[PDB]
C-alpha cells in the first residue's frame, strides 16, 4: 500500500486528479477557477456570498437532507477560496465516499439559491465578515490587493457592505454557469481509487464544457491606502509586483522570502536565519514583527514585507524593513543564507503536505492551473536551482518596481509610501 | 476499494522500547521525508506546589533559550538552518517539547532534544527577561475570556487542591521564582522514567532508540529515582465562582460535573455522548438544519454565539461539561436548553442518536491523526496515560459496541442529580442561581 | 375526467368569493404551511394579494359586492401560492419522515 | 470685549505646516452617480497669487447663474457639455487656506460616463494653459466675481463673516474699492500661468460612487 498518483482529462477538459493512500479517511474535492477576481463593479460580493450559499437546497437534494445527509454519516463540507480559486471539499470514512458524494456533486453543479432561501442568507455576509476583519491582518490585505491594483485581483475577498443584501439569485446562477465550466474545474479525490472518481466525474457532471467569462488583466496601480484607526498596533505592508504562479521568477522570490525570512520556527524565538527580523530587532526596542510577504498568482503577484509594530514605532520599523531589503539588492545576500533558505522552503513545502488537507490542496491546485503533477524530487531540483543572483535581482526588482502599500492603525507616526 | 475495516488494520504498528533509565522509546514509521520527534513528559503545574506553582511555565520560556552545550544565538541558528520547527506545551499534567524536520536529520534531533531536557542553561540574565515577558502573556490571556472561564472552573470545581491551579502560576510567584526553582523543577521533573520520546514519520525505531540510548545517558542508583510518583488525589466540588463585569461584551458560562480520568473505558461512552450534543457557532453553514439538537435550538432561539462540549481527562479525575458564549439576555433560555439535552442524554438516547454520534466520533479520532506532530502527540500522550498505544482498530472496536442503552447508563452514573460545578465570567445577572441549575440536573 | 371538471365551476360561482374579488388562495386559512408560503411570494404577488384582502374586508364591512363585471371568473382565477405551498408541505414531510428515522 | 473676556494671552498651539501629499482616495459604493475631484496645490489666503485663481475659477466656471440655464459663459460646463451626452456638472473648485490652499474641478455623473465627463474637465483646464483665454474670458470673469463678492455681503451672516474673517487674519478692513482694484487688475496671463500650475503640480484625486468606468489619477 504505496504507490502512484493517477489523473485522467475527459473530453470536456475536466480533469480528475486521484492518490490512494489507503487513510481510513477519504477527502474529495471540485477545485474551480472562480473568485473575486471575475467580478465586476456589478455583481461584487456574489462570488463571497456564493461562498455561505453551499448549505441552500439543490436540484438533487434540499437544504435539510444535505446538512443531515452528510452529518449523518460523520461528514463535513467546506468551501475554501482565494481571489482566483474556489474548492468545495468534502471529507467522511472510506466507506462513506459515495454518499458524501452526492452532495458535493449537487451543490456545485446543480443549484437552485431560491429567492427566498437566498434572502435569509444575506444577512450573514455581514456577521461572517465581522468575525474575520478581527484579525487586522485580514483588513490590509484587502486594502492591500485595492492599492496594489485597478482591477480584478483588486477586487476585495469579503462582499462589500453596500452590498449585502443586494445580490440576487440571478447574479448567484450567472456567475456559476459562467465559471463553474469543466474546463475550469478539476475532481481531485485523496483516500480513492482513480476508476472509481473517474466513473463519477463522468455520468454526473453535467454543466459541461466551456471556458466561459474570463477575468480582465491585473493592472498593477501602485497606490497607498491608509486606514487611520486607533488600534495601538500599526499593521503595514509594502509590496511590488512579484513573480505570478508557474514563473520561473517565482522560486527565485520564494527563496528570497525565506533569506528576508517568512515566520517563525522557534517558539517564542527570536529568528536569527531571519535578516528581515534581525535587521527591524536592531532598529525598535519594542515588541514587533515583520516577515517576507509573497504572493503567485496567475496572471501577476506581490513580494515586500509585512509589519506589526507600536504605533510610536512604526517609523523605525518600516524603515528598517526597507533598508534590510536595500541591503539585499546591493548583494546583501551570503552563498550560505541562499543555501539555508533552500532547506526551510524545501522543508516547509514537504511538512506542508503532510495534512490531508494540505495534500489535497497541492494535487488539486496543480491539476487545475496545469494538468500535471510535478513530483518532488522535480520541485526540489527547480528550488535549490536557484542562483545567489537570482535572489539579488529579485531583491533589485523590489527597490525599483512601483510600490504600493497598505496600513492600518494610528498611522500618527507612519511614513507615506514617498517617505521610504 | 479497500474497506474502512481493512485500512485500519494496515496501519503501521506503534513500537516501544524501555531503556534501562527506565525511557521510553516510541515512533510510528510512515514513508515520509519529513517527521516529528519530541519527548512527552509527566509533569505540569499539578504536581507544582503553591510556592513553585509557574514553575514549569517558566521552564517552558528558557527550554529553547539555549542550553549549556550550546548557547542561545548558537541554539537558534543551528535549528534554523536546518529547517526544523521548534515547539512545545505545558498543562497540568503533562509537558512537551517536540520537533518538526526531515526524517533526514531524526538522530540530530533527537540529540537537540535531550539537550534541552536535560542541559537548560537557565542563564540567569535570560530568566529577569522571560520574567517580564510571561508578565505580560499574563495580561494578554487575562483578555481571553474562553481560557479565563476554564482557568475559573477548575479553581471552584477542585477547590483546595493542586488542580485548582492555572499553568501560568501566580503574579507572586513569577515575580520571586528563582534560577534554583527552575532548576530544582527540572531536577525533579524531567526524569528518564516520566518521559517518554515518540517519533513519527520517515524513521526507523532502531535507529531512534539506538540515537536514544546515545544521548539519553543518566542512569539512576536509587530506587527512588525510577519509581514513578503517585499524586495526591484531588477533590471535586459542586460549586459555583461569578465573575460579573456588565462592561463585558458577552457572557461566557461553563458547567462541569467530575469525570472519570484516562484509564476508564467509560470516557469511550462519555465521548459519544459529547458527540450527539456536539458544539455551534454562528458561522456553522448547517444553521437550522444541523443534527444537534441544542444547535438547532441555538438558531432558532439566537440563543448564543457559540457552544462546546469537553470531556477533559486527567489521571484520576477528569471536567466534563460544555461552555457557551451568549448575550447577557438569552443566557437563561441557553442554560436552560443546555442542560435540557443533558437531561436527554441520560433519559432518552436514540439508536440513531447514537449510530451517528459514533460515526462522528470515529472521523474525529482519525482526524487527530492528521499529520506527524498530531501522530507524534498522540503517542506521546496515550503512553504517558494508558502506558501503551491505543489504536484507531481498537478504539474503532470500543466505539461500536455503544449503543443507546450504554450512553444512557454512563451519562445517568456521572450526570443525573450531581452537584455540578460553574463558572460564569461577563454581563452574567441573566444567569441564575445555583440551586436553580442544580435543579436542571434532574427530570428529563 | 371533465365530469367534476364542470362541479367545480358550480361550486366555484356557488361559494361566492369572487364577488370580492378575491382569489381561491386568497380565502386560504393562514395555517403554519401556508404562512411560510406566502414568506416566499414574489414582492409583487404579495402586494397584489394585500390589496385583494384589504378591499374584501373593506367591502365586507359595507355589506356590499363587487359589480358582476368585476367578479373574478372561474377560469381567470390564479393559483398563486399552491405551488409554493405544495413544495413548503413536501419540505416538511421530508423533514418528518427523516426525523423519525 | 475687555472688562469681561478672561481665557487669554498668546497663541498657544501652533498648528503644523500643511504638507502636500497628492494621493488618490477612492470610494467605490454603488451610487448611480459619480462625484470626482482632482486639485492641486493652489494659493494661501492673502496671496497674490489668489485673485488670479478666483478669476480662474469664474472663466472655467463656477455655478450657475440662470435657473435650469445652461451656462456658456463657462468654459468647463460648456467643455464637458460637448463630451457628454446626459445629465451631469461640472464647476471650478477653489479653496484658500492659511498656509495653502486648493484648485481644481469637481464633477457629478453618470457612472458609465464619468471617463468622458472627467477627461472633458482635464482637456478644458490643459487648452486653458495653452493660452486658451480671450481676455474678454477674463473680462466676464472680473465681473462675475466682483458681483458674486458684492451680493454675497447683503446677508446680515455674510457680512458679518467678511468684517471679521479679515480683522483676524489681519486685523484690517480691505475696503471694497481696494478688493475690486486688486481683483481686475489681474493680466490674461497671470490666469493662463495659474492654468499651467494645475496642468503641470502633482495632482491628488478623490471620487465616490460606482466608479466602475471612472479614470485612476494615472490615466489622466
Amino acid at each position: 500500500g504505496a504507490e502512484d498518483l493517477e489523473i485522467t482529462k475527459l473530453p470536456n477538459g475536466l480533469i480528475i486528479a486521484s492518490l490512494e493512500n489507503f487513510s481510513p479517511a477519504s477527502r474529495i474535492g471540485v477545485f474551480i477557477k472562480a473568485g473575486s477576481r471575475y467580478e465586476t463593479t456589478a455583481n461584487l460580493g456574489t462570488a463571497h456570498l456564493l461562498r455561505l450559499a453551499s448549505p441552500l437546497t439543490t436540484k438533487g437534494a434540499s437544504s435539510f437532507r444535505i446538512t443531515r445527509g452528510i452529518e449523518a454519516v460523520g461528514g463535513s463540507l467546506s468551501v475554501y477560496s482565494t481571489r482566483e480559486k474556489m474548492t468545495y471539499c468534502v471529507e467522511c470514512l472510506r466507506d462513506h465516499v459515495d454518499t458524501v458524494m452526492e452532495y458535493l456533486l449537487n451543490v456545485t453543479t446543480a443549484p437552485e439559491f431560491r429567492p427566498w432561501e437566498v434572502t435569509d442568507l444575506q444577512p450573514q455576509l455581514k456577521v461572517d465578515k465581522a468575525v474575520a476583519f478581527q484579525s487586522p491582518q485580514v483588513g490590509v490585505l484587502e486594502n492591500l490587493h485595492a492599492a496594489a491594483y485597478k482591477t480584478a485581483l483588486a477586487n476585495p475577498l469579503y462582499c462589500p457592505d453596500y452590498r449585502i443584501g443586494k445580490i440576487t439569485s440571478e447574479q448567484l446562477h450567472h456567475f456559476v454557469q459562467n465559471n463553474f465550466t469543466s474546463a475550469r474545474m478539476a475532481l481531485v479525490g485523496i483516500g480513492v481509487k482513480h476508476s472509481d472518481l473517474k466513473q463519477v466525474a463522468e455520468q454526473f457532471l453535467n454543466i459541461r464544457s466551456g471556458a466561459g467569462t474570463s477575468s480582465a488583466k491585473a493592472t498593477y496601480w501602485g497606490g497607498e491606502i491608509r486606514e487611520q484607526n486607533g488600534h495601538s498596533l500599526v499593521h503595514a505592508a509594502v509590496v511590488t509586483e512579484g513573480a505570478a504562479v508557474g514563473s520561473a521568477e517565482a522560486n527565485a522570490f520564494s527563496v528570497l522570502q525565506h533569506v528576508l525570512g517568512a515566520g517563525p520556527l522557534i517558539k517564542r524565538g527570536s529568528s536569527v536565519t531571519s535578516k528581515l527580523y534581525q535587521g527591524v530587532a536592531k532598529a525598535t526596542t519594542q515588541p514587533f514583527d515583520a516577515s517576507a510577504f509573497n504572493v503567485n498568482y496567475s496572471d501577476s503577484g506581490l513580494f515586500g514585507f509585512y509589519t506589526i509594530s507600536q504605533a510610536a514605532h512604526a517609523g523605525e520599523v518600516i524603515r528598517a524593513a526597507m533598508n534590510q531589503l536595500k541591503a539585499a539588492a546591493q548583494g546583501g545576500v551570503t552563498e550560505e543564507d541562499v543555501t539555508k533558505a533552500k532547506n526551510q522552503l524545501k522543508a516547509t513545502y514537504l511538512m506542508s503536505v503532510e495534512t490531508a488537507q494540505g495534500l489535497l490542496n497541492e494535487i488539486g491546485s496543480e491539476a487545475l492551473l496545469s494538468g500535471t503533477h510535478t513530483a518532488p524530487s522535480v520541485v526540489a531540483q527547480k528550488i535549490d536551482s536557484v542562483t545567489s543572483a537570482d535572489v539579488v535581482n529579485a531583491a533589485k526588482k523590489f527597490v525599483s518596481g512601483k510600490k504600493s502599500m497598505a496600513a492600518s492603525g494610528d498611522l500618527g507616526s507612519t511614513p507615506f509610501l514617498d517617505e521610504l | 476499494a479497500a474497506t474502512y475495516a481493512q485500512t485500519l488494520q494496515n496501519i503501521p504498528e506503534t513500537n516501544v522500547t524501555t531503556l534501562d533509565n527506565g525511557l521510553r522509546v516510541a515512533s510510528e514509521e510512515s514513508s515520509q521525508p519529513t517527521c516529528t520527534v519530541g519527548v512527552w513528559i509527566g509533569a505540569g503545574s499539578r504536581y507544582e506546589n503553591e510556592k513553585n506553582n509557574g514553575a514549569g511555565y517558566f521552564v517552558e520560556h528558557l527550554a529553547f533559550k539555549g542550553t549549556k552545550k550550546r548557547p542561545c544565538a548558537a541554539f537558534e541558528k543551528e535549528v534554523e538552518s536546518m529547517g526544523a520547527h521548534f515547539n512545545g506545551y505545558t498543562s497540568r499534567e503533562q509537558t512537551a517539547f517536540y520537533i518538526k524536520a526531515l526524517s533526514k536529520d531524526m538522530p540530530k534531533v533527537v540529540e537537540l532534544l535531550a539537550d534541552v531536557v536535560q542541559n537548560c542553561a537557565l542563564e540567569e540574565s535570560q530568566i529577569e527577561k522571560e520574567r517580564g515577558v510571561i508578565l505580560q502573556e499574563l495580561k494578554e490571556m487575562d483578555n481571553d475570556m474562553t481560557n479565563v472561564t476554564f482557568d475559573y472552573l477548575h479553581a471552584t470545581a477542585f477547590q483546595g487542591t493542586a488542580l485548582a491551579r492555572t499553568v501560568e502560576g501566580t503574579t507572586e510567584n513569577i515575580k520571586h521564582l528563582t534560577r534554583a526553582d527552575l532548576a530544582s523543577y527540572i531536577d525533579t521533573h524531567f526524569k528518564a522514567p516520566r518521559m517518554v520520546l515518540a517519533a513519527a514519520g520517515g524513521i526507523s525505531h532502531k535507529e531512534l532508540v539506538d540515537a536514544a540510548r546515545q544521548h539519553f545517558s543518566g542512569v539512576s542508583f536509587t530506587y527512588k529515582e525510577d519509581a514513578v510518583p503517585i499524586l495526591p488525589r484531588c477533590r471535586f466540588t459542586g460549586s459555583e465562582i461569578r465573575a460579573r463585569d456588565d462592561a463585558l461584551p458577552v457572557a461566557h458560562v461553563a458547567l462541569a460535573v467530575e469525570g472519570p480520568g484516562w484509564a476508564d473505558p467509560d470516557n469511550v461512552v462519555l465521548h459519544v455522548a459529547n458527540a450527539i450534543i456536539g458544539r455551534y457557532d454562528r458561522t456553522f453553514g448547517g444553521g437550522k438544519h444541523l443534527s444537534s439538537r441544542l444547535a438547532a435550538l441555538a438558531v432558532e432561539h439566537k440563543l448564543c454565539h457559540s457552544f462546546q462540549t469537553f470531556n477533559t481527562s486527567y489521571s484520576d479525575t477528569g471536567l466534563f461539561g460544555f461552555h457557551f458564549v451568549a448575550d447577557p439576555l438569552s443566557i437563561d433560555d441557553m442554560m436552560f436548553c443546555a442542560q435540557g439535552e443533558w437531561m436527554r442524554l441520560c433519559t432518552s438516547t436514540t439508536e440513531s442518536e447514537v449510530k451517528r454520534a459514533k460515526n462522528h466520533l470515529r472521523s474525529a479520532m482519525v482526524a487527530q491523526l492528521d499529520g506527524t506532530t498530531p501522530v507524534c502527540e498522540t503517542i506521546g500522550s496515550h503512553l504517558l496515560n494508558y502506558g501503551r498505544r491505543i489504536s484507531l482498530e481498537e478504539w474503532d472496536s470500543r466505539i461500536s459496541a455503544v449503543d443507546a442503552r450504554m450512553v444512557r447508563d454512563v451519562c445517568s452514573k456521572y450526570i443525573y442529580d450531581k452537584c455540578p460545578a460553574l463558572a460564569a465570567v461577563g454581563p452574567i445577572e441573566q444567569l441564575l442561581d445555583y440551586n436553580r441549575i442544580r435543579s436542571g440536573m434532574y427530570w428529563i | 375526467g371533465r365530469l367534476m371538471d364542470r362541479i367545480r365551476k358550480w361550486y366555484y360561482n356557488a361559494a361566492g368569493f369572487n364577488k370580492y374579488g378575491l382569489m381561491r388562495d386568497d380565502t386560504l386559512y393562514e395555517d403554519d404551511d401556508v404562512k411560510e408560503a406566502l414568506k416566499r411570494l414574489p414582492e409583487d404577488l404579495y402586494n397584489e394579494r394585500m390589496f385583494r384582502i384589504k378591499r374584501a374586508l373593506d367591502l365586507s364591512l359595507k355589506h356590499r359586492i363587487l359589480p358582476k363585471e368585476q367578479w373574478v371568473k372561474y377560469e381567470e382565477d390564479k393559483p398563486y401560492l399552491e405551488p409554493y405551498l405544495k413544495e413548503v408541505i413536501r419540505e416538511r414531510l421530508e423533514r418528518e419522515a427523516w426525523n423519525k428515522k
